[PDB]
């Protein structure tokens, strides 16, 4: 029943994200904790190449945005510029 | 001959509304096709430059003496 | 529990008479109720191999 | 003969309509689609196998983050039927370099810059 | 496969994590020769790493033999009374390390198949499902049709 | 013959120790006992999948017949536990159908208190109190 | 708006009546209440915790086993608190979390006893006609792990 | 008066969440049997597998004997647990 974990924002699949595979599995009985699981270390390479690639994304936009504003107004300072003399 | 139950239409019918909401998001891009133009064509052309780059610098690997001597261990004994 | 290891062993796999008055039903419907009985399928102790059946007395 | 299909320009033009049905502004849109492939390339013709390799959609249900750009739209277009696109929502601000680890794409379509695993 | 090979149930030696742990390996007896191309991993094990293995785990005695072997073998009993004999025939030190360690690690139990992956010998505790649970009684204990 | 061979014994009866437990000329004609033996490990590799399979339907079966002794049925009690976020599996719930049958039980009032109060919301149409089980626990 | 009472009349189902939330928060606080004095004069018997040890849930007591398909890199011996309990249980009571309890609440250890491989494991690939024989053998790691005792707090 | 079950038969269930919302606290303390609802103690091959068949409520098959083949495979020494 995944479609209610949708309407809740949940993940889809209780083993997507959240606090039941995220949380580490066990500790010492010191209460020293474990060393990470290795699926969570992998899985948080993935979830940071992916923040990586939405900033670097949205970069490029916003600077393709800047570059377009200076041609436009270098192309009316070479129209203005040239309705003299 | 085979007929068309309920499953089938309905599952039919759930992918024709990611259809129409694919083509919503598609309806309204955030820049033009002349402002895009060339916003990204030194990160393309410094990753073709790495893709030459490691095409063109192949070749064989170093031999060292300690691997070669290391071979005459095979008759290492005890005294 | 805390029974002994063979009469809790007898009071699980025990098999249940039922009774099934079948005045003005339909056959089908009777038959699904004593299917299901004649299985084990309402026992959550089911399985195939274990021979959980019951007996089912339709009138 | 079965070609590629050409898709005329009034089935990508929205109404208030869909602005009502979707939660979309025509002024000030979304810069990044999350795509995801929803459907097998398999049964399909060469094209659209090699435009799911292009956007990086070899593996189904894993998302990924696209430029809102007319190009991207464009492939997306001639696989729109194998994918889901939703609009990358941000709530907080896109991640600085210290909350870089710790972001989580939720199912919703936004991404948490800050992901605790803690409840409210 | 499953059908052709035994199994067992998974089980401990004597409640080995209960009380306390007991570290089931007794012996290990390393048989290693003097002068001879496949024991060349084995020697090399006995000069760094066996005394320091020794060290890290007094409960088991180890012999090192040291005949004219043709082939070197270690063999480890258990407290259990089983016996693995296992070859350390050409293998690096790092390799007879990961051997011995492994062996230290397990008890004497056969590496058959296990039938379940777990054992509770107190399945329940609100007691187990007979079919008188999840069933009313009656007054006066009658069953269907009874008169009286 | 130069060289012919010697160790011919040992790959017969690295065959031959598979079959021991087969009827017929199976358990001791290799040729036979090879299409047998191969045939058993395919078997034995595509059985993996049926393991995971049936015990899946088994739990079923049994969540489904301990839940119809509460008057409920299995759609309900999986959906309305998921509602509850009681993400509990379906070994647990068929072996606490077993072995804990209050537990069970309490979950099976667990659902059906659920499962009413999601009627009850979705009659009472508009904005409402929710229902008490029927409030969920945000993560961030 | 009135439908004489027919068979179609109305749903077939009975209506419940589900209480009002006044007397209902009251009475859940009774009950808690009730069940934390359980807690605190130590009332129950053994428990019996289902936890989400690894990628599966395992129905534990203390004193028993569980076999684990992968090496934890523990020493034999080493006690671990396992986190993740999802249902605590006893005789008259249980607690179930949403969807995992409160660690001031539960306390689940375990000590690793074994760290053995698996019986080897048969891996066949066979098409007919067309010589696709491959055989491989997989011995997969495992640790038994002794579940010592499950603890409970009155944080309720 | 509601109760999400016919509290009767096997446990008295109350169900409860706490103040956090966090756990759901379930209660079930055992139902007793009454008094009242209970009664006071009271105080040739092919014949026999007809015989047993009839007694059993099983068919006739499983009393005819198996050959040795089937009686040596069988594990005499199966495992046992708990
Ligand atoms: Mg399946």
């Amino acid at each position: 029943g995944g479609q209610w974990r949708l309407q809740q924002g949940l993940a889809a699949n209780p083993s997507g994200y959240g606090p039941l595979t995220e949380l580490p599995d066990w500790s010492y009985a010191d209460g020293r904790p474990a060393p990470p699981m290795k699926g969570q270390l992998r899985r948080k390479a993935e979830r940071e190449t992916f923040a990586r690639r939405v900033v670097l994304l949205s970069q490029e936009m916003d600077a393709g945005l800047q570059a377009w504003q200076l041609r436009q107004q270098k192309l009316q300072e070479e129209q203005r510029k040239q309705e003299n003399a | 001959p085979r007929f068309v139950s309920l499953r089938a239409k309905q599952n039919m019918i759930r992918r024709l509304e990611i259809e129409a909401e694919n083509h919503y998001w598609l309806s309204m891009p955030y820049m033009t096709r002349e402002q895009e133009r060339g916003h990204a064509a030194v990160r393309r052309r410094e990753a073709f430059e790495a893709i030459k780059a490691a095409a063109t610098s192949k070749f064989p690997p170093h031999r060292f003496i300690a691997d070669q001597l290391d071979h005459l261990n095979v008759t290492k004994k005890w005294s | 529990s805390s029974f002994s290891r063979a009469p809790q062993q007898w009071a699980t796999f025990a098999r249940i008479w039922y009774l099934l008055d079948g005045k003005m039903q339909p056959p089908g419907k009777l038959a699904a109720m004593a299917s299901i009985r004649l299985q084990g399928l309402h026992k959550p102790v089911y399985h195939a191999l274990s021979d959980c059946g019951d007996h089912v007395v339709i009138m | 003969k079965f070609t590629r299909s050409r898709i005329p320009e009034k089935v990508f033009q929205a109404s208030p309509e869909d602005h009502e049905k979707y939660g979309g502004d025509p002024q000030n849109p979304h810069k990044l689609h999350i795509v995801t492939r929803i459907k097998s390339t398999r049964r399909r013709p060469y094209w659209e196998k090699d435009i799911i390799k292009m956007l990086g959609l070899e593996k189904a249900h894993t998302p990924q983050v696209h430029k809102n750009i007319p190009s991207v739209n464009a492939k997306l277009k001639v696989v729109k039927h194998l994918i889901r696109i939703k609009p990358l929502k941000l709530p907080q601000g896109l991640p600085a370099e210290e909350n870089m680890s710790n972001t989580c794409l939720k199912s919703t379509g936004e991404l948490v810059v800050q992901w605790h695993l803690k409840p409210v | 496969t499953a059908r052709g090979t035994p199994s067992r149930f998974l089980a401990s030696v004597l409640h080995n994590g209960l009380g306390r742990y007991v570290q089931q390996l007794q012996r290990l007896s390393f048989s290693v020769s003097r002068d001879g191309a496949s024991s060349r991993g084995a020697r090399e094990f006995v000069e760094r790493e066996v005394i320091d293995f020794a060290r890290r785990n007094p409960g088991v005695v180890i012999y090192v033999n040291s005949r004219p072997c043709c082939v070197p073998r270690v063999v480890a009993e258990y407290l259990n009374g089983a016996v693995r004999e296992e070859s350390i025939h050409c293998k690096s030190v790092e390799e007879i390390s990961t051997l011995v360690q492994k062996l230290a690690d397990q008890s004497g139990l056969d590496v058959i198949r296990i039938r379940k992956p777990f054992h509770t010998d107190n399945p329940s505790i609100q007691g187990q499902w007979h079919p008188f649970t999840n069933k009313p009684t009656t007054f006066r204990g009658l069953r269907p049709r009874e008169v009286q | 013959l130069r060289n012919r061979v010697t160790d011919r014994y040992f790959r017969i009866q690295e065959v031959l120790k598979h079959a021991r437990h087969f009827r017929g000329r199976k358990n001791r004609c290799y040729r036979l006992a090879v299409r047998t033996v191969i045939r058993a490990f395919v078997k034995c590799t595509k059985a993996r999948y049926l393991k995971k399979k049936n015990m899946r339907t088994l739990w079923i079966n049994r969540i489904t017949a301990a839940s119809q002794e509460h008057g409920l049925k299995y759609p309900a009690l999986i959906g309305n536990l998921v509602k509850c976020q009681v993400e509990l599996n379906r070994k647990v719930l068929a072996d606490l159908a077993i072995y804990e049958p209050k537990t069970f039980k309490s979950l099976a009032a667990l659902a059906s208190r659920r499962r009413h109060e999601g009627f009850a919301a979705a009659l009472g149409d508009g904005k409402e109190p929710e229902g008490i089980f029927s409030r969920v626990v945000q993560y961030h | 708006g009135y439908v004489p009472k027919t068979s179609l009349s109305s749903p077939p189902w009975p209506e419940v009546v589900l209480p009002d939330p006044v007397e209902e928060t009251r009475h859940h606080a009774e009950v808690v209440k009730k069940v934390n004095e359980m807690i605190v004069t130590g009332q129950y018997g053994r428990l019996f915790a289902v936890v989400h040890f690894a990628s599966r849930q395992w129905k534990v007591t203390s004193e028993d086993l569980i076999l684990i398909g992968n090496e934890l890199d523990l020493a034999c011996g080493e006690r671990i608190r396992l986190e993740k309990v999802l249902l605590v249980g006893a005789d008259n009571f249980t607690l179930l979390g949403k969807p995992l309890l409160g660690k001031d609440l539960v306390r689940v250890e375990a000590t690793v006893i074994e760290k053995t491989e698996s019986w080897p494991r048969i891996i066949m690939r066979f098409r007919k006609r067309k010589n696709f024989k491959k055989k491989r053998i997989v011995t997969t790691p495992q640790t038994v792990l002794r579940i010592n005792s499950i603890e409970i707090a009155p944080c309720l | 008066t509601y109760s999400p079950l016919p509290d009767d038969y096997n446990c008295n269930v109350e169900l409860a969440l706490t103040s956090d919302g966090r756990t759901i606290v379930c209660y079930h303390p055992s139902v007793d049997i009454p008094y009242e609802h209970t009664k006071p103690i009271p105080r040739e091959e092919g014949p026999m597998i007809e015989q047993l068949s009839k007694m059993f409520f099983t068919t006739k098959h499983r009393w005819y004997p198996h050959g040795r083949y089937h009686r040596c495979r069988k594990n005499l020494n199966p495992p046992k647990d708990r």
